[PDB]
Order: C-alpha cells, then structure tokens, then sequence
C-alpha cells in the first residue's frame, strides 16, 4: 500500500542515514589540518577573447589544451586559439538560446544545445571547409543543459525533463534513459574512465550513475537549494557540486557522504560553475557577485579571487595540463587566467 | 611570424568582420517574450521556441514563447516581458496573479519592464452584464471600491463592467508600484480577440522604454 | 508507483561503504604525488609558460 | 593682498578637481562597455585634466617669481584645452536631446562610432581655431598690422557664442518634449547655469576685451581673477555634474 511502502521506505532512508554514520570516525579538517596552507595565489589575464556581442553561457577547453570552444547568445560558437587569440571556426546557430556547448576529445566535433531541446553535433573536418551540422539529437522533452563527449560516437546529455540521456550518434536514438530525479539536471560531469558520471539538478541532489548498466548506484542530498555546477575530482572518487546557498560540498563514493563544505558569510551570492585543477589542491568556483573563488581542496581555505568580469560568471574550465583557467561571463568576454 | 600563421590571421579577421556586420542586423530588431497560462489567447495576440516576427513603423520586432522556474534568466536582454491575462477567468485569476507577482520579483527580472494585455475583455463585459457571476464571490474587496473619475476614457462603454475593468487593473499595478523602485514599469492594456492594434501597443510602449532606457543612461532618471 | 522509488532504496542501501578515515588519506595522498604538476599551484618560468 | 585671495583659493579647487578628474580618466578605462556617453565624458575628463594642470602652473607660478618664456607654452594649451572641453558640453547635451527626441534611432539605427568620430573633430577644430590666433596674432603678422589680430578674436567669440546657443538650445527642447521627472529638472538646469556662469565667463571676458577697450581699474581687481576662478570650478565640477552622480 501507499503508506505500507513508505514505512518500509521510510525505515530504509533512516537505515541508510543511520548507516552513514557508522563510517564518520574522522572529519577533512581534523585528518587533514596539519599540513602546509597553499598561500595567496595572484593569478593574472593573460589573454581576452572579444568577439561576442551577447551573453555567454558555456564554453570548453579542447584535449590539447590549446583550442577551446565558447557558446553565447549572439548564435555562434566560436573556436579560439588561446595561445594567439584568433578565431579558428564561427558556428552560426538555428536556435540563438544556447546553454551549453562541448568539444570531443578527438578534437573532431562540437556540440550545442539549449531552449530549441534539440542537440547539435557539428563537424569540425570535412571537405569544401565549411562546418555544418553533422547530425541533430532529438527526443528531449525540455531544455538542454549539459552535453559532455565520450567518444566520436557517444554523447551524454542532461535536460530539463529530469532525465539524461545517452546517444549513438550514428544512430541517432537514445540507448539508455536514465530517470530518478525529480527536478532538472542542469550539470553533469564525466569519470576520467568514462565509465561513471554524476548529475546535480534543482533537487539538491547529486547522483550518481552507470554508463553500461544504466542504474543510479547512489544519491548524495547534503545541499540546501538548486545545483548549478558539478565536477569530479581528478582522482575521479570524489565530485564538487556548487547551488545557490552559496557553498560548494566536496563528496565521496566510497565513504558515500559530505567531506567539507565551502563557504564564508561575506559570500551570500550563487555558485554558477565549478571545477578543480590538475592535482586536486585548488577548487575554483564562479559566483554571481562577478567574481571567481579560489578554493582550498584540503583545508577549505579561501586562497584567492579572480575579478575582471563586469557580470556575472557563467563558466570556467581548467585546461588538461593544468596551464590556465579560462572565465566566460555575461559580459561577452573570455579571459584566461594562469 | 611566420607564412601560415598570417594566414591564419587573417582567416580571424574575416570571421572579425562577419561577427561586427552581423551584431548590426541584431541591433535593430527589438526582442520580446510572450508569457501566460493556457486559455488566455497566448498566441492570438498579432493577428520549444516558436518565434514569432512582425514589424510595425519600420521596426523589427522579434516575438518569443515557451511551451519558466529557471530558465527564464537567458531572456534577461530582452526589450520588455509581454504577460497575457485572461480578464474573464475569475475562477484562476488569482493564479494569474501569482504569476505575475514572480515574474516582477524575479531576480533576474529587475531592470526589464512588462507589457500587461488584459485579454478576452469581450466575455468580461459579457459576464458581469449577465448578472450571474459576481467578482466579490472571489475578491471581497470589490463591494468597497469606487471608479476613479480621474479616469474615464471608455467611449460607448457600459458603466457597470468599468467597475471591474478598474479593479482588475489595479490589482495588477500594485504589485507593479509595491517593490518596483522606478527601475521598470507596467503598461497594462484591455484587448479582445479581434483587435488588430496590438502590434501598435507593443511599438509605443517599447518607445517609453527605450526612451527610459536612454534616460538613465544620460542620469536623467 | 512507489515500488520503482523503493527498489532504488534497496539497490543503494545493499553498497560497502568505507570509513572517511581511509577516504581523507586518499586525497590528501593523491595532491602530495601530483603537487609537482599543477602549474596553477606553482607558478611557472615564463621561458616554459605558453601565455 | 587680493592676489592672494582668488590665486590660493584657485589652486586648491584645482588640485580638488586635477585629481579627481584622473579617477574618472581611470575609472572609465578598466570599463569594456563604453557606451556613447562615456566616451564624450571621458575625452571631457582629459581635455578638463589639461586646462588645470596649465591653470595650476601658471597661478602657483605667480606666488613665487616666474619668467616670461613659459608663459609661451602654458597659454596655447590652456586655451586648446578649453575651447574643447567646452565643445564637449555643447556635443553632450546635443545628443541629450537626440537621445529623448529620436529614442529608436539613438539605440537601434544610430552609427556606434559616432561618438569616437564627433570627439575627434571637436579636438581638430580647437586646433584649427588655435593654429589661427597664433598665424594671424604673433610672429606672422608682426610687422604687416595690428588690426589683423581683431580678427581671430571676433571668430573665437562668435565660436564662443555658438556653444552656448547650443547647449541652451539643445537643453531647452529637451524640456519641452518632456513637458509636452525631477532629476531631470535639476540636472538639466545645473548643466546650463554652470556652464554659462563658470565656465563661459572666461574667455568672453579675455576676448572680448581685446577686441573691444575698457577700463584697468576693474579689468583685473574685478573680473579676472573672479573670472579665472570661476573657470576653474567649472572644469573641476564635471566630473561630479556627469559621470559621479551616478555613482551615489
Ligand atoms: C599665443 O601667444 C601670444 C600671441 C600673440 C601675442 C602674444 C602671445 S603670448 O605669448 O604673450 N601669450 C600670452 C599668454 C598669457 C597671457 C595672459 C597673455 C598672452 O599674450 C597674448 C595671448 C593671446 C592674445 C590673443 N589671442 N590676441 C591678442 C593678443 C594676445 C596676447
């Protein structure tokens, strides 16, 4: 019955907390507190990328840590080359709303989506030079959210309808759905072994998924409010997820709970994007105070900020080498940080 | 530098100059957003996305709607928020208020102003001339409210329904005037479904906002 | 209905977690052996940098 | 005794303004927007920066003695500093009224260097009038005439007069297209009645009086050092009047 399977739900969410707790015989900053602090950092612009007229929502670095992509709401994506500033590729758009834009590993696609629910796969390569849609992903029931590449082949999306979804691109149908939230999924991040990602939606839940088995192994509820960003630690056992009560939470698969959280009073303003650096040490985080946050991974210790936005920050990213960070914000404007 | 690196600078100058040309063709057509709940003659008004254009005085206009928890912050740069009510509805009219309330007191909302079309107010003459259905059944306030005769401006215009016209409206515009801090405005407006000046309305009050718009940033208000 | 809700809560529940104890030494012993190869950490000689 | 009156009261109000007008200079280069206005008040901040500085220099210089080869260099950059910042009320206020008038055309159809290009032609022609005092009162005609010099001191007046029919012209059909809103009022009034009584009464008081003769015994105990200071509270005033309002 109705109430018979709550009981016996209700038992289970309590044994499962109660459970938890029987492996919290530490706390981070207890284990952790006697180590040497990273210091101030002073990191500054080393490059701006104007062009865009309109607000920007996405961007992402490439695998070479050289050519990023950058999505606005002008209708074009555009591929930079960071290291001199020019504009390899301009994208036009049919759908001007973008919410996220991806680039594959392979260096070979780009990826779009946003309010038009349709996913948009771009050839990079082919002949007569022009790029165009190589092919369109539909069967979404609401807004795109995050796209993330796992091969030529394969691409995991989440949207608005609570649901993610992952494609054959050659096919152009979905393999596995994967349902269990009931809010929308506004990030997602990918396992270094592209084996496992997360998810975090305006639930104030981050779960935990399968690529292969198409189940939900676990479900973290530590947040108070909607998670707008989420990130896996380099190691890939752990994740960052920021919402709009101001404070990154820094979780764990195999302890399967909360292991700090980020947060000072001064900052009363949302988290937009988050990500951590090629060791693991530094959690950046973007705000809507228009500035970024230099996080301490190990001592949740407040260690720097990056302020050269006149807006709000919509994105960051930390190239694969661990070189620069790249801040996209409303202000049409890229600014790479190191 | 070297040979193909001018070459590939100057294939980012010619992405350079389509990016300036076309912003321009951007900057003179006017964006807009449609809003309203079902019933309320959403999209026979000028007559996911389902864009809609139409220009009027040599302007463009570029019509927008949704079919608005957390997406609405992309339409943050839009020229005004076009709110469409049923005025006949006074089951869910409440619910239209609510509606509105969060759409004002929105964050991400602060500095854009809204067009109020007051929709269907044939049926609304129609109900209270009737003499079946009455307002105070759902407002209790209403038995206690006057007409102001600062304004009278309904030609061939029964007196009983102007009664409920004024009231409707204003439990618009006080939400509008409670927390608005002059930084956008109301422009409420009664339509039925067969008027064809709708696209003049939207043109004029998109003029008071630009105006306004310009204003501010010369410090004026 | 709910069946589908409380055969997740069961799937998840029957998982070994571990102590934070071993959690925590983990990460702090993954930053020690890569805090050489952060350029973002360590700042770096502008000869090797690329901005 | 008076000298030191107007002379010490002149420099601080010019170090009061000198160093403000930098921080607008600098406030407005970090920004990345720079819509029309600001870069009309920008090119008025540095032009204002200049007329101070020389202002500041030759009052300071005379508390203590200074010679007579300088003041070859201070004067033709005093006045190519003020004739332009000048112009860049009259232009500000001409594209006031534009701005209320067309409000389409002013943020959908109008050219977005327009800004930069007027700046630059206000700036050419304070250098094409000051080219003109120099050639045509000085060492090009020293010998020739001393009526030539009447000259180029009835245009500099007749150029003085047109910005004042602009910017009083421009201001008032603002007025009456709003007329036909209280900050509006104050600040419309309050860029007209500091234009037109401290920074217009220097250089229609130096000019006109050589063009025309009058009495020494008030020339300078009564209107130039009154004159030369109210100046100085004008350039020194903008800043506040048109770009730090906004920021209280
Ligand atoms: C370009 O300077 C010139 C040019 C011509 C003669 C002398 C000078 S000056 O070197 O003496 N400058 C100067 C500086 C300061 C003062 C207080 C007076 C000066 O004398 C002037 C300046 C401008 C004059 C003008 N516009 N019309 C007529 C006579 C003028 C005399």
């Amino acid at each position: 019955e109705l109430d018979q399977l709550r009981q016996e739900a209700e038992q289970l969410k309590n044994q499962i907390r109660d459970a938890r707790k029987a492996c919290a015989d530490a706390t981070l900053s207890q284990i952790t507190n006697n180590i040497d602090p990273v210091g101030r950092i002073q990191m500054r612009t080393r490059r701006t990328l104007r062009g865009h007229l309109a607000k920007i929502y996405a961007m992402h670095w490439g695998t070479d840590s050289r050519l990023l992509v950058s999505a606005s709401q002008d209708g074009k994506l555009i591929i930079w080359d960071s290291y001199t500033t020019n504009k390899v590729h301009a994208i036009p758009l049919r759908s001007s709303w973008v919410m996220t834009c991806a680039y594959a590993p392979s260096g070979n696609y780009v990826a779009c989506g946003g309010l038009d629910n349709i996913c948009s796969i771009y050839n990079l390569k082919t002949r007569e030079g022009n790029v165009r849609v190589s092919r369109e992903l539909a069967g979404h029931t609401g807004y795109l959210s995050c796209c993330r590449f796992l091969d030529d082949n394969q691409i995991v999306t989440s949207s608005g309808d609570t649901t993610c979804a992952l494609w054959d691109i050659e096919t152009g149908q979905q393999t596995t759905t994967f349902t269990g939230h009931t809010g929308d999924v506004m990030s997602l991040s990918l396992a270094p072994d592209t084996r496992l990602f997360v998810s975090g939606a305006c639930d104030a839940s981050a779960k935990l998924w399968d690529v292969r088995e198409g189940m939900c192994r676990q479900t973290f509820t530590g947040h108070e409010s909607d998670i707008n960003a989420i990130c896996f630690f380099p190691n890939g056992n752990a994740f960052a997820t920021g919402s709009d009560d101001a404070t990154c939470r820094l979780f764990d698969l195999r302890a399967d709970q909360e292991l700090m959280t980020y947060s000072h009073d001064n900052i009363i303003c949302g988290i937009t994007s988050v990500s951590f650096s090629k060791s693991g040490r530094l959690l950046l985080a973007g705000y809507d105070d228009f500035n970024c946050n230099v996080w301490d991974a190990l001592k949740a210790d407040r260690a720097g900020v990056l302020a050269g936005h006149d807006n709000r920050v919509s994105c960051l990213g930390v190239t694969d080498d661990g070189m620069a960070v790249a801040t996209g914000s409303w202000d049409s404007f890229l600014k790479i940080w190191n | 530098v070297s040979a193909e690196d001018k070459a590939a600078a100057e294939r980012s100058k010619m992405i350079d100059k389509n990016l300036r040309e076309d912003g321009e063709k951007a900057r003179r057509t006017l964006r807009l957003l449609l809003l309203g709940a079902d019933n309320s003659g959403k999209s026979t008004i000028v007559k996911g996305i389902f864009e809609t254009k139409f220009q009027v005085d040599k302007v463009n206009f570029h019509m927008f709607d949704v079919g608005r928890r957390k997406w609405i912050q992309c339409f943050n740069d839009v020229t005004a928020i076009i709110f469409v009510v049923d005025s006949s509805d006074y089951n869910r009219l409440q619910e239209a208020l609510n509606d509105f309330k969060s759409i004002w007191n929105n964050r991400w909302l602060r500095t854009i102003s809204v067009i109020l079309f007051l929709n269907k107010q044939d049926l609304l003459a129609e109900k209270v001339l009737a003499g079946k259905s009455k307002i105070e059944d759902y407002f209790p306030e209403f038995a206690r409210y006057t007409t102001p005769e600062d304004a009278t401006p309904e030609p061939g215009e029964d007196p009983r329904v102007t009664r409920a016209k004024y009231f409707i409206r204003k439990e618009f515009v006080d939400i509008s005037t409670a927390s608005g801090d002059g930084r956008h405005i109301c422009y409420p407006h009664f339509t039925c479904a067969v008027d064809t000046e709708n696209a003049r309305r939207i043109f004029n009050d998109c003029k008071d906002i630009i105006l306004q718009m310009n204003l501010r940033e010369y410090n004026l208000v | 209905q709910a069946r589908k809700l409380v055969e997740q809560l069961k799937m998840e529940a029957n998982i070994d977690r571990i102590k934070v104890s071993k959690a925590a030494a983990d990460l702090m012993a993954y930053c020690e052996a890569h805090a050489k190869e952060d350029p973002l950490l360590t700042p770096v000689p502008a000869s090797e940098n690329p901005f | 005794k008076q000298t030191l009156s107007l002379t010490v009261l002149t420099c601080i109000v010019s170090l009061v303004g000198l160093t403000g007008n930098a921080v607008v200079l600098w406030l407005l280069g970090c920004r990345m927007r720079r819509n029309a206005f600001s870069i009309y008040i920008l090119n008025l901040a540095a032009a204002d920066f200049l007329f101070l500085s020389g202002r500041l220099i030759y009052s300071l210089l005379s508390f203590i003695s200074i010679p007579h080869t300088i003041s070859k260099i201070l004067y033709p950059v005093m006045m190519f500093s003020y004739f332009a910042g000048l112009s860049f009320l009259s232009a500000v206020s001409t594209e006031r009224c534009l701005s209320v008038l067309w409000p389409i055309w002013y943020r959908c159809h109008r050219p977005t260097h327009l800004s930069a290009v007027v700046c630059v032609l206000l700036w050419a022609l304070s250098l094409l009038r000051s080219i003109l005092e120099w050639m045509l009162c000085g060492f090009l005609f020293s010998g020739a005439d001393s009526a030539w010099c009447q000259t180029s001191d009835f245009i500099t007046v007749a150029w003085l007069i047109f910005l004042c029919v602009v910017l009083c012209g421009s201001s008032l059909v603002l007025l009456i297209r709003i007329l036909c809103l209280t900050r509006l009022y104050v600040t419309i009034l309050l860029t007209v009645l500091v234009f037109l009584l401290c920074g217009l009464p220097f250089g229609i008081q130096f000019f006109l009086f050589l063009w025309i003769h009058v009495d020494r015994e008030v020339l300078f105990c009564h209107v130039h050092l009154v004159s030369i200071f109210l100046s100085a509270l004008n350039s020194s005033a903008n800043p506040i009047i048109y770009f730090f309002v906004g920021s209280f």
